[PDB]
């Protein structure tokens, strides 16, 4: 199911880049790089024993 | 002819024939000693060893231009001594070694400085007194020699190798090997951190980077320790680290160091119990001021 | 913890790097920027084996497996958690090939 | 003092001759076909080997005070190592724990250096006991639970 | 070593009421008492009920609990050898801890040392009572399993929080009976009181 969602995920993502080009044109680039309003890259993973 | 040379003080007399010239017997005697260094018995004979102590004052000053040649002769004698182990023992008994180091530091002749450095490198044997003097020299004399590179590039490379060897030998007993074998290895043992509170703080500095990651690993190892003795050493190290920093004590209490203290806190063994109680008490003392 | 790509099409990666904080999974302070195509992306696999496997960053990213040069990370199928990645399009539609997790996931 | 060598007919012990000999004789030393297969000149397998009067045989004059501790520790370590080797075989070499690999390594060094001896190797008991303490100190002090602490302190570091 | 179906053996076990069947597996394990606790049996058990009641009423129940623990350990030994300790839960963990404690402290008696040469019945019953009490307290603790913690977490905690009492339980065998029954009883009562204090503070902390 997740793989099926994959690819369509990138197709949806391309619309964000198109909208950015239409509205703000070129991104901030360099360290800033713009184009991000949410989803800061921070995670939390843990090994869980399932079925032993 | 070692006995003949020892019993014939005519050698020391020709060496003491000052009115003849500055180096008349001295250069001749130095050349004879260098030639006899080919035979290990001649080099290591007590007759040669006896003159080494008598020549200890001559090792220190080389102010005169003639004394510069005398300094080179002394360096050749030093190399000959490095050849013979009994001569090495006599030189260890002989003084002016730190004086020789200072003279080499104040060496106008780069060849003489290179010879002195070569002699020091040939003294690969410990010789704790000269080793400590070189450790004092290594911070200053070796650093200046590296700054004051001159003459042969091969001599400079040899000096760099000698400096690297001196740096390796420095703090050979007080090295990080004990701390690595105790805390890092996971089987706790004698560690520099437990020995001194300053060393404990120094080890904790590397230990606490992200929420005391290395200290957290050590605490996790100590918590699940079947052996009380290794648990005792780990808990003692944890107590020292906690007492080093008050906030660090609270951090350790948050980590498995409190779990390690709770483990074997009042067990049948006494050392483990005492170390765990010390760790817990240090954590509590760091929790509130 | 985090996830560092350090090489990708970077079109969606820049928008997914960071907005407020988290240091973009330390891709700026450490590792490498998500941008790619300037050098060989085999170095991306090397960084994933080095940086992502260093427990700081869980996952990585590679695009379309065509110019991603992800065949170097083909042996990275073992230990999925240190090396897990799926090929998105990001203007370069995914092409199934030997990659970090593509062979295992497809099979 | 008699040492009657006995031949197991079909390489067994339930046969009447070895059975009655065990009933009568106060000891038994085993020579193992498995040991011979790996080409060890003395094939003695210590696990079934036993002397009823070994405790009285060893003495403070005869041997060091820790000799009995050495024997007990070697017995326990060998038995646990054999069980651990079977467990690792059934579950897998990788699945074996750290102490499992330690026990297998102890078995290896034991059957390699300890049992093996030359056609004319004639060594006194003391150096053999010292090398046995080397093999025992290969294991950690905690794992040497059978050994009393005093004998360990006497001959663990050495 | 031989089969226990041997005619002499079969004839004896028919009439004899108590079989203290020794096991070789213990013998190469250097477990000196070498008494197997599976094959052995004492049919005289019901007769001594009056003596046990007049001596210590709780002794019978703790003996049954120890027997059940030993049986559980022997039963699941095959499984843990087969599948592995990974699937073992907190109950299995405490059961194995108690089984090892039995095998080391209780069933093993060197008898070559003054503390272990002779074991008076008061010392024996007290050691078994302490072990069974620790087992019961561990069971209650892992059963509570509240406050976003407990169960296997509680077992690991008490391993690293009450491991001191765990080691002192093993040391309890080393208490020399020659010191006298009053002193030994006082020491064992203090140990039981501290064991009750254990898993009570652990109950108080709620993990």
């Amino acid at each position: 199911t997740t793989k099926e969602s994959m690819g369509e995920v990138m197709k949806d993502s391309s619309f964000a880049l198109i909208e950015a080009k239409y509205v703000a044109g070129e991104n901030i680039k360099h360290i800033v790089l713009e184009n991000v309003q949410n989803a800061s890259i921070k995670v939390r993973s843990r090994q869980e024993n399932i079925a032993g | 002819i070692d006995d003949v040379l020892k019993l014939l003080v005519e050698w020391l007399c020709a060496q003491l024939k000052k009115p003849s010239h500055p180096s008349r017997g001295v250069p001749v005697a130095i050349n004879c000693l260098a030639a006899l260094l080919k035979e290990p018995m001649v080099r290591s004979s007590f007759v040669q060893a006896d003159g080494v102590k008598l020549l200890t004052p001559l090792i220190s000053p080389a102010s005169t231009q003639q004394s510069i040649q005398l300094l080179y002769e002394t360096c050749l004698c030093v190399w000959l001594l490095s050849y013979y182990e009994p001569a090495v023992e006599y030189l260890a008994t002989t003084r002016t070694l730190p004086r020789l180091i200072d003279v080499v530091k104040s060496s106008t002749k780069e060849k003489v400085v290179r010879v002195v450095v070569l002699i020091l490198r040939n003294l690969l044997p410990k010789g704790n007194f000269a080793a400590q003097m070189i450790d004092l020299g290594l911070p200053q004399v070796v650093q200046s020699l590296k700054a004051q590179a001159w003459s042969d590039e091969d001599l400079l490379e040899g000096l760099n190798q000698l400096e690297e060897g001196l740096k390796d030998n420095i703090k050979r007993l007080s090295s990080f090997d004990k701390y690595k074998q105790e805390v890092l290895l996971g089987h706790l043992d004698w560690s520099p951190m437990h020995k001194d509170p300053l060393f404990w703080r120094d080890n904790i500095t590397n230990f606490e980077e992200n929420d005391f990651q290395i200290l957290r690993v050590l605490l996790t190892i100590l918590d699940t320790s079947s052996d009380p003795r290794a648990l005792a050493v780990a808990c003692f190290d944890l107590s020292q680290f906690i007492q080093y920093h008050p906030a660090g004590r609270v951090i350790v209490t948050d980590l498995k160091a409190k779990e390690r203290v709770m483990k074997l806190m009042n067990h049948e063994n006494t050392e483990v119990t005492k170390s765990a109680l010390l760790c817990i008490q240090r954590l509590f003392l760091g929790a509130k001021y | 913890s985090a996830l560092i790509a350090m090489i990708a099409d970077e079109d969606t990666v820049t928008g997914f790097l960071l907005a407020g904080v988290g240091n973009v999974d330390l891709r700026r302070k450490t590792n490498y920027l998500i941008v790619d195509s300037k050098t060989t992306v085999k170095a991306i696999e090397d960084a994933f084996k080095e940086f992502t496997t260093k427990e700081d960053i869980a996952i990585v990213l590679i695009s379309q497996y065509v110019a991603n040069m992800i065949r170097f990370l083909v042996d990275s199928y073992n230990k999925p958690i240190p090396a897990i990645l799926e090929i998105p399009s990001k203007d370069h539609p995914y092409d199934p090939a030997h990659d970090s997790v593509l062979s295992r996931v497809k099979n | 003092t008699q040492i009657p060598i006995l031949t197991m007919p079909n390489d067994d012990i339930t046969h009447p001759t070895p059975d009655l000999t065990g009933y009568i004789t106060e000891g038994q030393i085993y020579i193992d076909r498995q040991l011979q297969n790996r080409q060890i000149y003395p094939p003695i397998n210590v696990l079934p080997s036993l002397s009823r009067l070994m405790k009285s045989a060893i003495g403070e004059g005869m041997t060091r005070r820790d000799h009995s501790d050495v024997s007990n520790q070697l017995y326990a370590n060998y038995a646990i190592g054999k069980d651990v080797q079977a467990m690792k075989a059934v579950v897998g070499e990788e699945a074996l724990s750290s102490e499992d690999l330690l026990y297998l390594e102890f078995l290896d060094k034991f059957e390699r250096k300890f049992v093996a001896q030359g056609a004319y190797d004639s060594r006194n008991i003391f150096q053999s006991l010292d090398l046995a303490w080397t093999l025992l100190r290969i294991f950690p002090r905690e794992l040497l639970h059978r050994i009393p602490g005093k004998t360990l302190d006497q001959y663990y570091s050495r | 070593g031989g089969d226990f179906s041997d005619p002499v053996t079969s004839a004896t076990l028919s009439i004899v009421q108590v079989f203290w069947g020794l096991d070789k597996k213990l013998a190469q394990r250097k477990h000196f008492p070498s008494v197997n606790w599976l094959i052995s049996y004492s049919k005289y058990s019901t007769a001594l009920e009056s003596f046990y009641e007049q001596f210590d009423p709780d002794f019978i129940n703790i003996r049954t609990k120890a027997r059940e623990v030993l049986q559980r350990e022997d039963d699941l030994n095959e499984i843990v050898q087969l599948v592995g300790k990974d699937a073992l839960a907190e109950g299995d963990k405490i059961t194995l801890e108690t089984a090892k404690l039995l095998r080391e402290d209780y069933l093993a008696q060197n008898a070559f040392t003054p503390y272990d040469k002779f074991c008076p019945f008061y010392k024996s019953v007290w050691m078994m009572r302490n072990i069974i009490h620790f087992y019961n307290l561990a069971n209650q603790a892992v059963e509570k399993g509240a406050g976003m913690d407990g169960q296997k977490i509680t077992y690991t905690l008490i391993k690293h929080r009450l491991g001191d009492l765990f080691y002192r339980l093993v040391s309890q065998k080393f208490e020399d009976p020659a010191e006298g029954e009053p002193a030994l009883v006082a020491k064992f009562k203090k140990l039981h009181e501290d064991l009750t204090a254990g898993f009570r503070a652990l109950e108080d902390e709620t993990r």
